[PDB]
């Protein structure tokens, strides 16, 4: 059990899981615009056609 | 020592032989001669370490087996860790998946590094017991749990959202956990040693840890060293972190690149992230497409342009993608915005000193007359031809089980393995036996 | 504080509607060239033309790219500007024509301005207002909902229509929590609990936000810009969480595809519809291409076709070659490598080499930029060297002299330092001579 | 109504400018000169409008800067809407993902349109009362609404889907709403008193809607289940020929039944002088099918070498197509014609020109290319703007001319300073000394 | 019975303890210098010290180059990795040639891994969940532990398992009477099958039956499986875990080669170095062999220079037969053996000499003995003469149809008439060319 516990410990995330979200995190706020009506994604185009 | 200790071609060289006055010692740091080239390399290294200058291209020139690759390796070694150093070959950029221009862009982005620091407020500690009044009131009756450390222990009051979060990832006390002060994230670190004897077969996730020591909550800062290219790759894809290992980046668009540049500038202004200029080294750049040369010329004039060093052993020859021959194998416009460093062929004394240092590197002792014969052979032949002969002669001496390498062993090794000139002479003398350029060949000895 | 063969150019160095000065904005000489560049800047600032192409040709190290950087600086950050290389267009993923069209669309930008009325503050109380129903019934009827908002340096209570009940129930916000309400669009958005309630618990998973400053009623105008290519790629690329196409984007590799013309024309139509209301404002950009001699003849033909479009922005081309053959054709010989038909469609701007005094002024200005000081004798020696070998060699040699002076603990460069640099560092001509005089394959 | 429009090369050209006798006017609809070429273009336009013929290929010729592309743009403008018109470049078909034959087939299919019309009832009126009967944690809900026009006013009981329809978008009494009964779409025509007049006449009316979709869209849709996304992302590859044959049969039987009508269009290829022999061979057979749009081809090249072959062929194309194609030639431009063209360009750009300035611009456009002056005009106006006068003078045009080089002058300067520039062999001189 | 294909008569170089090659040994004759050089190379490989050393052997066709390249591998032993290669195989459609060369380079060097695992196995006698009566506030309903008894031939034993293993075995759908398999390390549970003791329980049964395992219940063992680093890189780049639907879709897709980044190789190198420092693993350098290197492009030749200077670069050997020729992908660069001069400078050259008439006769005798055929002395002499007249490989190939010809006449010996008939029925290259010179339509 000692060997198993010692071996199961050094499992390192190669970069991180917090680095990823910290680099995703955009300081720019929501700033809602008419872009919601301007984008019209693929699913909406499928639906309305 | 952290890397694999297999002995390679460039193992003896470590750092640069320069002093605080940038004066190269005749024999230091595993390098011999090339005083002017070593001084130029030290100047370039100081230029890189200054970090206030960018977008400079330096050329390394010299005949084959003169020390260009050795000089680049020594420069990288002297630069040390924590500073990016990308070493690629010219033919490597030719990729079926990625355009050559995009490959050059990625290579440039890899060579420049970034340090980012982050601060966290975490509360880590073993929990004593958790009590919730599910029957007295029911529905988040504001239960309480006690967290214990080796030096201190207190009692916390828990809200409704605390109970809802703790229901997921159920905790049965006696476990070491860490709670986030900002987002209130529940993280299970590991169980205590007291639970080690509960069963005889544990689960995959079962682990035991000691009780944390010190204050219940701490303020800590972490610094990460991530280069730009990783940032562009991660931002480009929903899960881009896999693309680093897999290598299928997918020709990242320039829009993401400029967004990343703006983000990096903003972080630098805020002081969260600092920029660490690096070094990009391209070996055997004599072979490359002209489009790559033009792209290099244009991209050398950007703020995030690492110092680029290239090597070439070719004279005035034809450049790939063009019919005409250009000097040094490169177009003249690139040569205009570049500095050329030339290396001269070694001397007999330099050759024998290098051979001695190589033999000492391979834990091989040599007789004086054996060293003199090896130097004499390497003067007529090339220097690189002598090291392989040295290794083979050591193997022969080990076969004979007689201590040091003798002159007879070296002579036998030279007899067994031929030089390029001898092979050319033998081929010319027996040109019928080998396959000619027209495909004609003679097999039968009898006429 | 990093410089790379640039950043000493600050605008075109012109004056108020006149001939550019001798020295201004890091520019020396070539008055006609930057005067023409300023004329082009005025033309693009007019924002009326479409598909106007100019080309500048000259010898190497004659500020060809410097002028493009200068006009980019003069235009301003808001105006889009896309640098490009001749080798950029050769893409494995998609054909060259699609990449060129995508760059063209990326050159054009668009600005959006919006105004919003915001009622925000801490929720003091939520009390419905009862009234008699128009139709006879024993059920409770509510005519208005009373909401009180508290902020720094001001508090207020608002009477609203009772339909806000759905939004207030959805946001799961109760009391003493900062909320955001838009005047005409209605609806509410919870932003976080009031900071005064943070101490009410030993631990908390929910952040507490400070109360809004100023009056509860706010009137802020927001400006957002985006290029047309971003709109096109957002329209084409699917988005979503769990729809099948969403993770069909996953487990695969998203790659550039030839966007159809119908999608582009639909985007243009909706953009026109929005700009007819004054909300939008289209601003054309500038596309910069270097080493245009490296473009294929097919790409040249597609450029000829595309320059006649009604949305094509202003493009600027640079070439340092003369009487050469266009790539892809072994017999066609045209100036600067551009086919004659394309040359017929643009305007040629000449560039002239500099003189010794201009070279010396450039060197001294660069030295001032690099934050290092030289002597008059050393400066004259450097100018002579630049006039002898090349200007760029002298410009590159600056930093090694600074390093050598630093090693000698000196603050200013002397003749000895530049001599040490010249012996340590070689230029093109000496290297070529060494190659000619050596037979060791070097 | 008006799409994104900016002053471009062919902005002024709007229509051919032809009479009932198909005799071009000297100056009309932005077209000047080229009487025979304009007459031939009008004949082709009348043939296209007739629509009773197919598989006719016409090639236009002439030196550069002659108006062939302008002639095609005028043809497109005179063609009007409801008729497809596809303009592609020669190098556009060289696709890395799609085969050149497939790209040519797609281009051919895109030029043919199909019209299908249907009758959809419409209900439009002013809202009086909206009553929704819901149950909290109850599931089933009810609703009632009252609609009103100028003549009549009744209460409508809504279905389950109608409740969601009127609740997804806010609908009040002060709103004017038209709803399609079969479609279910809800449209807010405008806002009445809380400024649009109430709808008049009958509350419910039936109106006809026609959908126009090109045939290539039908091929893309029926190629695969996920092929609809390719209509926008353009990621479709090697549609099976059986699909095309079945679509052709369906279109033929639809036209026979009168359910739908086909609208043949015009396919225009610019700079056809560059292309592969495979493309020409495929076109030779593609022009012979029933659903072949009339193809207009432009080429300014002389007797040159066709790409993909060593030999040089006349007009830049192999004789196979030249046998089955019709050639329209174009002639150069007279000085007076150049003057009129420059004047119409100035009128398009609302730039005031001095008479002497116009005459010297005409003379320099006769000596140089016409496009040189047609570009210099805008720069001259911009320069004159700096003088705070809304009129271009001789001095402004001279300053613009000396500021911007012509092709011949630049060639002369390069020849005089060949050492400074980069030689084809790669040699270049950069040192002044 | 036993198959022979131009090989399998070579068991090694055949060198004595002093390194002197015998005249005839291990299916080899002559080429004493080449055999001595190959033995020296074998000793260098077994030294496990040098990295990136490269040799090249050159000679005319049928001079034993491939034979030597196989004999060196045979002498090395199956433990040390040896990846044969041909210069043509590098060009791959999916990925660039450089990536393939690097992948083969990493395939060449190997590594062995030792780890200890303990396994509980045996027939399931009974299983019993144990539910604690105390809610404790932290959970609603869960089993405190599960007690399972295991039976095997040597004895029986009972176990106490946490809820995770119980959930796993419940997912495995195992009742009383099924032989199961418990791994202590990862908690892996797999159902081997139902014990054969219940075979007669029903007249027919879908389930297969397994005999009761040996060992008491619980065993301790270790695995010394040796795996090269390229497999590690592939596994890291292509994970097999996860039960997500996206993971299954990825598993369905075909495995396309990709340019593995240098960062991943660096991390693999770091963990391997840590393990080898801990003594849990041992690194064994291998040998990479490329045949017909003249087919390589100049780009691959250039990249070989950079590759050979790496730290973990193995020993690579090359084979060529051409002389003064032009490197492929170039225009006029004429270099010996079709190899650029810099690469030749980096490697060592080994020469292979042709064979004498007596040596050819001895080769024919040895080959015929290997094929288990009887050849008359006169017929063997005639075969040696005609092989010296045209080629050795022609005689070696003609050795086969002579056996069938003798069998047709039921004789068991090779007769001059049989070999003459075979020569009549089969023509060599020279006769074919001569008859091709004078013919109507390409013959
Ligand atoms: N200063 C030096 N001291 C010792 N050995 C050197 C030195 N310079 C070069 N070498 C030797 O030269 C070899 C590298 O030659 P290299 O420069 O790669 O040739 P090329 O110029 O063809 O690239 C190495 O094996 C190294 O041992
Ligand atoms: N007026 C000027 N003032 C200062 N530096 C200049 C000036 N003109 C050109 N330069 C220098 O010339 C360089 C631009 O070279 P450029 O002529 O664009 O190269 P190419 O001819 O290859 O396009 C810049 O690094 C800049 O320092
Ligand atoms: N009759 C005309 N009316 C208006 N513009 C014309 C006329 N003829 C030629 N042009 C102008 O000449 C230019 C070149 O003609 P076009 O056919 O478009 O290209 P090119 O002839 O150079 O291939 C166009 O920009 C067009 O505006
Ligand atoms: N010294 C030898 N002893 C026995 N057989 C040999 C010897 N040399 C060559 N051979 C035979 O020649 C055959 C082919 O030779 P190979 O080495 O493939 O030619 P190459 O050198 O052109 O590749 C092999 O099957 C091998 O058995
Ligand atoms: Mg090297
Ligand atoms: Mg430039
Ligand atoms: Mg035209
Ligand atoms: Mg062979």
């Amino acid at each position: 059990v000692n060997k198993l516990r010692c071996d199961r410990r050094p499992i390192f995330g190669k970069n991180l899981i917090d680095l990823l979200t910290k680099d995703r995190r955009v300081k720019y706020d929501k700033s809602s615009i008419i872009d919601n009506e301007l984008i019209k994604p693929l699913q909406t185009r499928v639906l309305d056609n | 020592l952290k890397s694999l200790s297999l002995i390679a071609a460039h193992s003896h060289i470590t750092g640069l032989g320069l002093d605080e006055n940038l004066q190269p010692r005749p024999t230091s740091e595993g390098m011999v001669g090339q005083l002017q080239a070593r001084r130029a390399a030290g100047v370039i290294l100081k230029m890189v370490q200054n970090g206030t200058i960018a977008g400079r291209a330096v050329l390394v020139a010299g005949p084959p087996s003169t020390g260009k690759t050795a000089l680049a390796m020594g420069v990288s070694q002297s630069l040390g860790k924590d500073v990016p150093f990308t070493a690629i070959a010219g033919s490597e950029i030719f990729s079926l998946e990625l355009s050559k221009t995009e490959a050059l862009t990625q290579a440039f982005r890899k060579s420049i590094g970034i340090k980012i620091k982050e601060e966290t407020e975490l509360i880590e500690g073993e929990v004593v017991e958790i009590q919730i009044d599910r029957s007295i009131t029911g529905g988040h009756k504001q239960g309480k749990l006690t967290i214990k450390t080796t030096d201190m222990e207190t009692i916390y009051e828990l809200g409704n959202k605390m109970i809802d979060g703790l229901t997921k990832e159920k905790v049965l006390a006696g476990d070491v956990i860490s709670i986030d002060k900002a987002s209130g994230k529940i993280t299970k670190l590991g169980r205590s040693f007291a639970r080690s004897r509960d069963y005889d077969a544990m689960g995959a996730d079962t682990r035991f840890v000691q009780c944390p020591e010190g204050e219940l909550q701490k303020r800590k800062t972490v610094v990460h060293t991530v280069s730009l290219h990783e940032i562009d790759v991660i931002n480009s894809r929903t899960q881009g972190f896999l693309a680093l290992f897999t290598g299928d980046t997918g020709e990242i668009r320039s829009e993401v690149r400029d967004q990343i540049n703006t983000k990096v500038a903003e972080w630098k202004e805020e002081g969260k992230a600092e920029i660490v200029p690096g070094v990009l080294f391209i070996d055997e750049v004599h072979m490359l497409d002209i489009e790559c040369f033009s792209f290099i010329n244009r991209a050398l004039e950007d703020e995030f342009a690492p110092i680029v060093m290239m090597a070439t052993n070719r004279g005035v020859s034809k450049t790939r993608g063009t019919n005409y021959k250009s000097p040094h194998g490169l177009p003249l416009d690139l040569l205009d915005r570049s500095i050329i460093i030339t290396t001269k062929s070694y001397n007999e004394q330099e050759i024998k000193t290098i051979l001695s240092i190589r033999a000492q590197e391979e834990e091989v002792e040599l007789s004086s007359d054996a060293l003199d014969l090896l130097t004499k052979t390497g003067v007529e032949t090339s220097l690189r031809y002598s090291s392989n002969l040295i290794s083979v002669a050591q193997q022969i001496a080990m076969k004979r089980k007689n201590n040091t390498v003798e002159v007879e062993d070296v002579k036998r090794a030279y007899l067994l393995f031929l030089d390029s000139a001898r092979s050319v002479k033998y081929v010319q003398e027996n040109e019928s036996q080998y396959i000619d350029d027209q495909g004609n060949v003679q097999i039968s000895i009898a006429k | 504080t990093r410089t790379a063969a640039h950043t000493h150019i600050k605008g075109l160095g012109l004056d108020e509607s006149g001939v550019a000065k001798r020295v201004e904005g890091g520019f020396v000489g070539q008055i006609e060239a930057r005067e023409a560049c300023g004329v082009i800047v005025d033309l693009i600032k007019a924002k009326k033309m479409s598909g106007r192409a100019i080309l500048l040709a000259g010898g190497p190290s004659t500020g060809k790219t410097a002028l493009a950087l200068a006009i980019s600086q003069e235009l301003g950050p808001k105006v889009p500007f896309c640098p490009l290389v001749g080798s950029e267009l050769y893409s494995v993923e998609v054909k060259k024509t699609e990449t060129l069209m995508e760059n063209f669309r990326r050159a054009i930008g668009l600005r959006i301005k919006e105004t919003k009325e915001v009622y925000e503050g801490e929720v003091t109380e939520l009390t419905p207002e009862d009234a008699e129903n128009p139709l006879g019934g024993y059920g409770k009827t509510i005519s208005h909902v009373i909401v009180g908002l508290k902020s720094a340096k001001g508090t207020k209570t608002l009477r609203l229509d009772p339909t806000i009940y759905e939004s207030i129930q959805r946001e799961k916000v109760s009391i003493g929590d900062v909320i955001y309400i838009e005047a005409n669009t209605g609806a509410v958005k919870r932003v976080g609990r009031s900071d005064a309630y943070a101490t009410e618990f030993d631990l908390e998973t929910e952040e507490y936000v400070p109360l809004p400053k100023g009056e509860v009623h706010k009137k802020k105008e927001i400006v957002q810009d985006v290029t047309l290519h971003d709109l096109d790629v957002a329209n084409a690329r699917p988005q979503g969480g769990q729809d099948v196409i969403s993770m069909m984007g996953q487990l695969l590799k998203p790659k550039k595809t030839e966007i159809t013309e119908k999608l582009r024309q639909e985007v243009n139509k909706v953009v026109a519809k929005y700009i007819d209301q004054g909300v939008a404002e289209l601003i054309p950009g500038v596309l910069f291409i270097d080493e245009v001699n490296m473009l294929d003849i097919e790409i040249f033909t597609y450029l000829n076709k595309a320059l006649e479009s009604n949305i094509a922005p202003v493009v600027v081309l640079a070439s340092n070659r003369g009487m050469t053959t266009v790539r892809g054709t072994e017999d066609v010989i045209s100036p600067h490598g551009v086919p004659p038909d394309l040359i017929d469609r643009l305007l040629i701007v000449r560039t002239l080499p500099y003189d010794k005094d201009e070279i010396r002024t450039i060197i001294e200005r660069r030295a001032t930029v690099e934050r290092l000081q030289v002597e008059s004798s050393a400066l004259d020696l450097l100018a002579t060297m630049g006039t002898e070998t090349s200007l760029r060699y002298a410009l590159q040699l600056l930093a090694p002299c600074g390093i050598l002076a630093q090693t000698s603990n000196r603050k200013e460069i002397v003749v000895n330092d530049v001599n040490e640099a010249k012996l340590l560092f070689l230029d093109a001509k000496r290297s070529t001579k060494i190659l000619e005089t050596s037979a060791n394959y070097l």
